């Protein structure tokens, strides 16, 4: 059926649509009725359900009870693609799906159509609870960072609820618990203001099995307080203390994940959804023209650069700076006034809205709708606001070059009937990729399903000491990837050596994880020795000391995953967003930098 | 008693495909017959019940061979 | 009537949606002028004069329609002929400014920016900030779930292979196809995989043997092997190669 | 090189149903080679668990029958 | 796949099936028209000196590269000069700026490079184009509802694509009109435009509910009063989707921006009950279901009255004749026509005798076939046809 | 071959097929169950 | 000296048929808007009324067919229809006949008076005639009720079903339509801080604001009791049929009886490998019972669920 | 069925400790759950009969901020202490006790002057730790009825004028409730499937059954309705 949105429902389930269910589960009312004994033939059962009255809906509930369902969707990428529930009958011809699954899925609600099947049988049932319920699996099994992660309208609520502003009634009072939901709900008070001095209660872990409460009075906003009685005790409060954008939210989850387990995180969520959906829907978040602001300097920018450009093109008609040249040069020009263009709508949209406390202007960050928008981390990005407010910027000719000319209009003043049908190459050529995309994306995945399926993971050490050292990647513009990233998980070959010499701050082989991984990090230590696949531990199974974190539950893997598919699926999944082929990624000029000379970025 | 999440019952016995496989032999003996729950019944589907039994540390791997040695033997 | 999600709007840059509400909304406002001037009564020669009034309004615009040429009834006629709103019309590329659209907005005493107060029905409290509220005009298209909804348990199945149909009328059952299996296998899930291959589509007496445990409130599988495997066998023997399955 | 490595699997019933059949049974044909049934796809094609995951505990049981004997 | 630089006003670039035949399956743009040698070729204005003269010609995509083409949308004065001494144009595969003598031609219109479907769309500008191309496409696959709004803000375009479109009723030859109705439309047509020795008037008979291609309503609902006059080209009815020669393919609705408790998350849509009371919206479907009658190597086949095996309960909603009265609701497997196959020789012992005799055989051999209609499926019964053969003696009801 | 609708079948159910299944599913003995498949055919 | 202050119903001003203002003087600080939101809410979601609900013509079998000489199809006509607003008296069933001919307008004049029955527009269209000739004859179902009830919903009743050419339509009943309020300072200076409240109704002039208003409080403070004191913290197998009418004879009878069974289920639920070995009973008694229970019930097992006695 | 609605029959409570309780009504008519809910939750903070300290007169250092001679605490955590302390009131509007307590430990309520109309729920809450040392302390601590809460953005600033010095106002909580969320969940009732389960999350300081709380304020609005009802089913 198709799928509709989940707003309360917590994770673990799923409305199933009424009617669509009673088909689905028939075998299993049939036995129901002849238990209660409303039906003593199957003949009667069966037109009891044909005649479809009274007592069968009332037995239906009976037959769904705990009985979990199975959802799916389109192009199974990767594992999560299929996940398990509790249904939830409802009236209605479509699925409700919860919003936080909407990620796994890649399932908007545009027309997006679900499967839905049924597991019988005990053995099924039972793995469809402690494994594909999405409950189970919160963490992506490739990255291994939280997926789950809030959206879309919960971003854009956390991050109104948690801001400062200057001035905002009932600023500075002193209050206890706090609660604070009765001021914000009373009016007496502006929950994105006051910087409202509250006291608070911590839960600190930092005694072993045991919750220290540490309270005092802290510097905080309001919806901080506020948002505060979400978190379920041993987390700092540092924690809800900022702008709290999408990313922060992640790491949110994550760490309540790392450091309080599974369950309290995953009513934890759910909670966050709640708080998420009710604040921003409060907030009365809207886009308006006026919200897109043009920077007055636009003009100018472009009245140069036509001036410039101008004066090469005279150039050229004087014989000099030939087109060769020519064409590069002004291309150096419009981009540089791209990048300035677009410095002064950045410029102009943040900051601004200048509140007043008694020197009327403390310079505050703004509060325009699409920045917000923006900068939450919702939805959008820089780039996609440059194009509604200022330039376009230079267009891509289909055969992978680029007009002299770029587009000088943004959105908000409407494109040329030229400039639009020159736009209009480049559309049609990016939808064209995605195209291609599949079909070699899922050729591939298919192959390397096919490669890797017999991997198994069978013995549980194997005692080979060899491994890969592992080291940060850096490169020219410093280091993409730091070296706590690259060791995460794994497991330890041969030791690892303080820089003082014969001093080891890990045995043998063991385990490295976040707090191995903080010890690791405090110390100087520039490259580690680690123990992998491929340098085949055991025979056929690639035991799992090599290998050795599963990723999705933290613990280290067990005995008897699959690993292949995993990967496949892992490597695949991803590709399907790609650069694909022929692109050379300039930006600037065909000709090279040429610059032997070496720089660096610190001392 | 709905049970959202299993790890209760994953600590008690390690890699969960073994959970799944207690699990659905101490329900079938509720769900076909010859036995009866270990827990209060909660009103709860059989599967549920057993992985209660799971969790409260009741029922496992060792708690089921002696059980069928003591049938067994009893019979 | 309907509420629709800003978010949509500056990813998707398709500020059409935008402007359409404002010059919609600024559309109703004349209409709403004329309803109520109408519904009260007002003379001929008033209700000529805020038309020809409106229809005049903006820069250029071409449009040179004037009343005075055609009198008493006939102005009447269109004004209860565009009771309902005034129907504005902009080309495709020479379409209307936002300046334009601003001014039109303003005959009509609504506020320049488009956005207004608006309060929250349940509680009755006001959203803070204010929202854009307008005419859009919307579709409904084709694709509708009376369609789509279905949902079989079992039905007729396929004489080679034996297998459930294809499609709704007709009743398919659902492709559990390649990749849906290979999530299941990363899962390690492999008896809900075992009776989705068989029992629930090829295995004809485990089928049978199934759903007649399931009446009986048995669930369990009794798993046998699937007939779309002892075709290909004889199609393998077709050819003059043997294969058999050694004990 | 990953195709190579896949057509080139022990068991001669994968890696048929990967792609080129033609040739796959013909290798398999003259020279008479079983399959043992040791990975998943042969598993599924036949309809039995697979060795991996729950019945990964389930192909130990058996896999003891065939070394005790 | 590739916009070329000659579709410029020819095919279009916007309107294009999204799915993975793309760029292959295109449409005509607005201005465009075909040669005798069968290319596609677009209008100009011509330019001699720096005024525009009225006439226009049309180009031939090689014919069109020589020269050089202004803008559709530039400045111009009354005299015709343009305002702008340098004026952005086209020459060869290329644009830029040239001198107010260089260019001889110009544009039209504006909606020169836009085909009709995207012509349609307000505000196209500040659209994306591909997300301007999606719309285009979906304005096709609307439904058309109970009442026809027409659109409040609209490019001026709908006019064209009513009328021409050839689903609204349109008056000939045109005068006062004598007579009205839902169904019929007569035009007493003035003395000035008539056909000697014929005289009389002209009859419009409109179509009233009638399955579509796509099985949807074609209905047409006269514009016209009575004891009106009408001029030739006006429109006397409006067909589906249709409001007094507008196209009017959806409703207007009073949209606000806002974020509303997660219930419109993601790309979903939250409505008012009014709107579901209200009926715009609502939409009809007519289905159709055909019997047939015919002759087997056992004997003809009959028509109803009677059956087999079947329930008053069941014959109930039947007609002498045995099709359903016109008007009856109809759900589920309730028969639509019955009808009777007979079945080979069936003779004698005693108790094929005896189930003759109690039951007067109940015609026998034949069988329950019948019409019934498909199980989910629901409505009422607007019409039913019933053509039959010559010298079948029909009588009965048809 | 396949991925088409070959005429592969509709298997559809008469008489004795649905009597047949109808013994199925009611609770006959081992010897009872031969002479209800005996008296279907 | 706290206490409070109750409101009072005062200055009604009615602006039209339609539209009026209603204003609550003497409020507190904070119960303006309580008030306000609570009785907007019980206003649009439910108040009584009076709608047509089935239309049953001379001319038309059903909806989508046309009248020769009206000029709308009968599906606008149904519209009109929706869209009458009447008031009446005791009665809720309340039928109505009404008939035209020549040429014109049929508004809702043409309705035939009744007594008790009164039309708040007599201006609004029904159709019309397009020349004489041609009548319209019809009668109009007009029921009291509350929310938005659908035709398709309605249906429910099932029974006998309804003859062809009965029209039936979606009823909207409430009319209260739209609902504002807004609450403003009070003039009244003995005690500052008082506010009053204001409400502005429009609706098809079916209710009186003051029975409106009036009406919606009862139902609210009603609906308010179980907050005033918070308290506290059939399915059977189809037979119970004695033993001793199955026909047993003497043996199997007294077979069953040593078991102390009593009717059927209790005896139903048995294997006969459990019931094969008792005193007496014999291979010829078991197929004896087989045959006799083999007619009626067929059982001869299940786990069932429970014994009501 | 006109004019006849549907009430709760459920109206379960069930809590934890003695101050937090979350009752649940079901069924009632869609559209109800908001609209009782609401109400309540607004009366309830807004206002509601209650008493609190609106003032403190503490001896020495009349500043808001100052070193308070030594109590470890500044006097923006005294009185915040004095904020959240329950207080029983009899008729009497307006009263004012002092405490005088020395030596070594905690500041509890126990060692506030006993007087006949003031009730302390508790002596747990603790106003200042005080320090080691022969010290003491004196203040007068002033409580008064009111309604709701009032800050100390007005709390009667009597403009500087205070002739005894002293003051230093602190925010008073009057309606003796602390949290109230209220929620609204689906019910259904035969085959209707649309129906309201309200659910009431209602945690209180003291002072006050939290049900008996709910019991008042329905009585409050209740009481105003009073006026309307009159006329339809008064007896």
């Amino acid at each position: 059926s198709v799928i509709t949105v989940g707003p309360y429902l917590r994770l673990h389930q799923c409305g199933l649509p009424k009617k669509m269910a009673l088909e689905l589960f028939k075998p299993f009312i049939y036995g129901k009725l002849e238990l209660r004994g409303l039906a003593t033939t199957i003949k009667a059962a069966k037109k009891m359900v044909e005649r479809e009255e009274a007592v069968v809906w009332d037995i239906l509930d009976e037959v769904i009870r705990e009985h979990p369902v199975l959802l799916n969707r389109a192009p199974t990428l990767h594992r999560l693609g299929i996940q398990a529930f509790e249904p939830v009958l409802i009236e209605g011809k479509a699925i409700q799906l919860h919003p936080l699954v909407c990620a796994a899925y890649n399932a908007d609600f545009d027309g997006d159509q679900m499967a839905v099947h049924v597991p019988l049988t005990l053995e099924a049932q039972l793995e469809a609870r402690a494994l594909m319920m999405s409950t189970n699996n919160i963490l992506s099994p490739a990255n291994g960072e939280p997926i789950i992660v809030p959206s879309q309208d919960v971003v854009l609520g956390l991050y109104y609820m948690t801001r400062d502003c200057v001035n905002a009634k009932g600023e500075g009072m002193v209050l206890t618990g706090p609660k604070e939901a009765e001021r914000l709900y009373r009016s007496g008070l502006a929950s994105l203001h006051a910087r409202v001095k509250v006291r608070i209660t911590e839960y600190e872990k930092d005694a072993n099995g045991e919750l220290v409460a540490k309270t005092s009075l802290k510097d905080t906003t309001v919806g901080r307080a506020i948002l505060w009685m979400i978190v379920p005790k041993g987390l700092p409060y540092s924690i809800v203390n900022q702008a709290l954008g999408k990313k922060a939210i992640s790491k949110m989850l994550n760490t309540c994940y790392r450091i309080l387990g599974l369950k309290p995180t995953v009513i934890f969520a759910d909670q966050i959804m709640y708080t998420g959906f009710a604040y921003a829907a409060r907030s009365g978040a809207s886009v308006g023209i006026d919200d897109m602001v043009i920077p007055e300097k636009k003009h100018e920018i472009i009245s140069e650069a036509e001036a410039e450009v101008a004066e090469i093109q005279e150039q050229f008609q004087s014989g000099l700076v030939t087109a060769g040249e020519r064409y590069n040069k002004v291309i150096d020009i419009w981009a540089a006034a791209n990048d300035r263009v677009s410095k002064a709508m950045m410029d102009n949209l943040q900051t601004e809205t200048v509140i007043n406390r008694d020197g009327q202007e403390e310079k505050q960050v703004s509060f325009n709708s699409i920045y917000m928008m923006a900068d939450s981390g919702a939805r959008g990005s820089a780039a996609q606001i440059r194009q509604l407010a200022g330039m376009r910027g230079l267009m891509a000719k289909p055969d992978g070059s680029i007009i002299e000319t770029p587009i000088t209009a943004n959105f908000r003043e409407g494109l040329n009937v030229l400039q639009y049908f020159i736009s209009t190459h480049g559309a049609r050529k990016g939808l064209a990729d995605t195209a291609l995309k599949t079909a070699n994306s899922g050729y591939l995945t298919r192959r390397l399903v096919d490669v890797a399926q017999d991997l198994v993971v069978t013995e549980d050490d194997c005692g080979t000491h060899e491994g890969i050292m592992m080291t940060p990647v850096i490169e020219g513009g410093d280091v993409k990837e730091p070296l706590r990233d690259r060791v995460l998980g794994r497991v330890t070959a041969e030791d690892v050596l303080k820089p003082g010499t014969a001093d080891i701050l890990v045995p043998r082989n063991t385990l490295l994880h976040e707090q191995w991984c903080d010890l690791l990090e405090e110390n100087s230590v520039d490259a580690v020795k680690v123990r992998s696949v491929v340098s085949c531990d055991t025979d056929f199974g690639v035991c799992a000391h090599c290998y050795g974190r599963d990723l999705a539950r933290g613990h280290i893997i067990n005995k008897g995953e699959a690993i292949g598919v995993i990967a496949a699926q892992s490597i695949g999944e991803p590709g399907t967003q790609l650069t694909m082929r022929t692109f050379h990624i300039g930006g600037a000029a065909s000709r090279a930098a040429a610059e032997s000379s070496i720089q660096v970025k610190n001392k | 008693m709905a049970r959202v999440t299993v790890q209760d019952a994953v600590e008690k016995i390690g890699n969960r495909f073994d959970l799944v496989l207690v699990a659905a032999r101490r329900a079938r003996q509720m769900q076909v017959g010859g036995k009866d729950p270990l827990v209060p019944e909660e009103n709860d589907k059989t599967t549920v019940i057993a992985l209660r039994e799971i969790e409260e540390g009741l029922i496992n791997n060792q708690i089921l061979d002696v059980r069928e040695r003591q049938e067994q033997q009893e019979q | 009537d309907i509420v629709l999600n800003p978010l949509g709007v500056p990813s998707r840059m398709n500020i059409g949606q935008i402007l359409e509400t404002h010059l919609g909304m600024a559309a109703k406002g004349i209409g709403d002028k004329i309803n109520a001037m109408l519904k009260q009564q007002q003379e001929v020669a008033k209700l000529r004069e805020f038309i020809q009034r409106a229809y005049d309004l903006g820069a250029d615009v071409r449009q040179k329609v004037d009343l005075s040429t055609f009198s008493d009834e006939e102005v009447m006629r269109l004004a209860e002929n565009l009771r309902k709103g005034m129907p504005i019309a902009t080309p495709v590329f020479d379409g209307a400014k936002e300046a334009e659209i601003k001014e039109l907005l303003k005959l009509g005493d609504l506020p320049t920016s488009g956005q207004i107060r608006l309060y929250d029905g349940r509680t009755g409290e006001q959203f803070e900030r204010p929202v854009t509220v307008g005419y859009m005009y919307m579709l409904k298209l084709n694709h509708l779930v009376d369609d789509k909804m279905h949902a079989r348990s079992t039905g007729s199945y396929s004489l080679v292979t034996q297998q459930p149909l294809g499609g709704k009328a007709q009743f398919g059952g659902q492709r559990f196809g390649e990749m849906e299996v290979w999530a299941l296998e990363a899962y390690g899930a492999a008896y809900t995989l075992q009776e989705m291959l068989t029992v629930k589509s090829d295995d004809v007496n485990g089928r049978t043997k199934m759903y007649k445990n399931i009446v009986d409130g048995n669930h369990q599988m009794e798993p046998g092997m699937p007939e779309s495997f002892n075709v290909l066998l004889k199609e393998i023997r077709s050819l003059g190669i043997n294969i058999e399955l050694e004990d | 090189g990953i195709t190579k490595a896949s057509l080139a699997t022990e068991s001669f019933i994968s890696a048929a149903s990967f792609q080129e059949t033609t040739r796959v049974l013909t290798e398999a044909a003259v020279a008479g080679k079983r399959d043992e049934l040791r990975g998943l796809k042969e598993n599924v094609i036949v309809g039995r668990l697979i060795p991996a995951g729950t019945g990964y505990a389930y192909h130990q049981d058996r896999m003891r029958r065939r070394a005790a004997g | 796949r590739d916009v070329h630089p000659t579709h410029y006003g020819r095919v279009c670039p916007i309107e294009t099936p999204e799915g993975p035949n793309i760029g292959l399956i295109n449409s005509l743009s607005v201005y465009a028209q075909t040669n005798e040698y069968g290319f596609l070729e677009t209008p100009y204005r011509k330019v001699t000196d720096g005024v525009v003269t009225d006439e226009i010609h049309y180009l031939s995509a090689i014919e069109e590269g020589n020269y050089v083409i202004a803008q559709a949308n530039s400045n111009l004065d009354e005299e015709g000069h343009f305002v702008e001494d340098l004026v952005t144009c086209r020459s060869k595969g290329e644009s830029s700026l040239f001198s107010r003598d260089q260019v001889d031609y110009m544009d039209v219109s504006t909606q020169q490079v836009v085909s009709v479907g995207a012509s349609l769309i307000p505000f196209l500008e500040h659209d994306d184009a591909n997300r301007a191309l999606m719309g285009a496409n979906m304005q096709r696959q609307a439904v058309p509802t109970l009442r026809a709004d027409k659109p409040l803000v609209g490019t001026g375009m709908e006019r064209a694509v009513a009328v021409d479109s050839g689903v609204t009723a349109v008056a000939k030859r045109g005068g006062v009109v004598q007579y009205v109705d839902a169904s019929r439309i007569v035009i007493k047509v003035n003395e000035d435009e008539m056909y000697p020795g014929e005289a009389g008037i002209d009859i419009y008979n409109l179509t009233k509910y009638t399955r579509s291609n796509q099985n949807t309503c074609i209905n047409q609902m006269p514009c016209v009063s009575l004891g009106e006059p009408v001029e030739r080209g006006d429109v006397l009815a409006d067909g589906p989707s249709t409001d007094l020669g507008e196209l009017a393919l959806g409703q207007n609705m009073r949209v606000a921006f806002m974020p509303w408790n997660g219930y419109n998350f993601e790309d979903s849509i939250l409505v008012s009950e009014r709107v579901v009371q209200e009926d715009r919206f609502t939409t009809i479907h007519i289905q159709e279901l055909a019997c047939v009658s015919r002759d087997t190597k056992l004997g003809p086949e009959e028509i109803t009255a009677d059956i087999p095996n079947v329930g008053e309960a069941a014959l109930s909603k039947l007609d002498e004749s045995g099709i359903v009265y016109i008007g009856a609701e109809v759900t589920g497997g309730d028969i639509l026509v019955g009808k009777v196959t007979p079945k080979g020789e069936t003779q004698l012992t005693p108790e094929e005798k005896l189930l003759r005799a109690i039951f007067g055989e109940k015609a026998s051999d034949v069988k329950d076939s019948s019409l019934r209609v498909p199980n989910g499926v629901s409505g009422t019964v607007i019409d039913v046809q019933v053509f039959t053969r010559d010298g079948v003696e029909k009588d009965k009801r048809a | 071959d396949d991925e088409l609708p070959v005429y592969q079948g509709e298997t559809t159910q008469t008489l004795q097929d649905y009597l047949m299944w109808q013994v199925e599913l009611t609770p006959f003995t081992d010897t009872d169950r031969a002479i209800a498949t005996s008296i279907v055919d | 000296v706290t206490e409070f202050l109750k409101p009072r119903l005062v200055d009604i001003e009615q602006v039209s048929s339609t539209h009026a203002k209603v204003t609550l003087e003497p409020l507190e600080r904070g119960f303006g808007h309580t008030l306000g939101n609570a009785l907007r809410r019980i206003l649009l979601s439910s108040m009584p009324g009076c709608a047509v609900t089935e239309v049953e013509i001379d001319g038309v079998l059903h909806e989508y067919s046309t009248k020769e000489g009206v000029q709308e199809d009968i599906l606008e006509i149904l519209l009109n229809l929706k869209g009458l607003a009447v008031r009446v008296q005791g009665k809720d069933e309340v039928i109505l006949t009404l008939n035209k001919s020549g040429i014109g307008p049929v508004t809702a004049a043409d309705i035939t008076h009744d007594g008790d029955v009164e039309i708040v527009k007599p201006q609004h269209v029904i159709c019309h005639l397009t020349d004489e000739n041609a009548s319209i004859s019809m009668r109009i179902k007009v029921q009291r009720g509350r929310g938005y009830v659908p035709a398709s919903t309605r249906i429910h009743s099932e029974e006998d079903e309804r003859p062809i050419g009965r029209l039936l339509v979606d009823a909207c009943y409430s009319p209260v339509e739209r609902i504002a309020y807004n609450v403003e300072a009070a003039r009244v200076e003995q005690r500052t801080d008082l506010d009053k409240l204001v409400i502005e109704m429009e609706t098809n002039g079916t209710i009186d604001p003051e029975e409106a208003i009036r009406r919606a409080a009862t139902i609210l403070a009603e609906q308010l009791e179980a907050f005033v004191d918070l308290r506290d913290v059939e399915f059977d197998p189809i037979l119970l049929r004695p033993v001793d009418d199955l026909e047993l004879t003497v043996r199997s009878a007294n077979c069953l009886k040593a078991e102390a069974i009593h009717y059927i289920g209790d005896l139903v639920q048995r294997t006969e490998v459990e019931l094969l070995k008792t005193p007496n009973l014999g291979k010829k008694s078991l197929t004896e019972i087989k045959d006799v229970l083999a007619s009626r019930g067929l059982s001869l097992g299940m786990r069932l669920e429970n014994w009501p006695p």
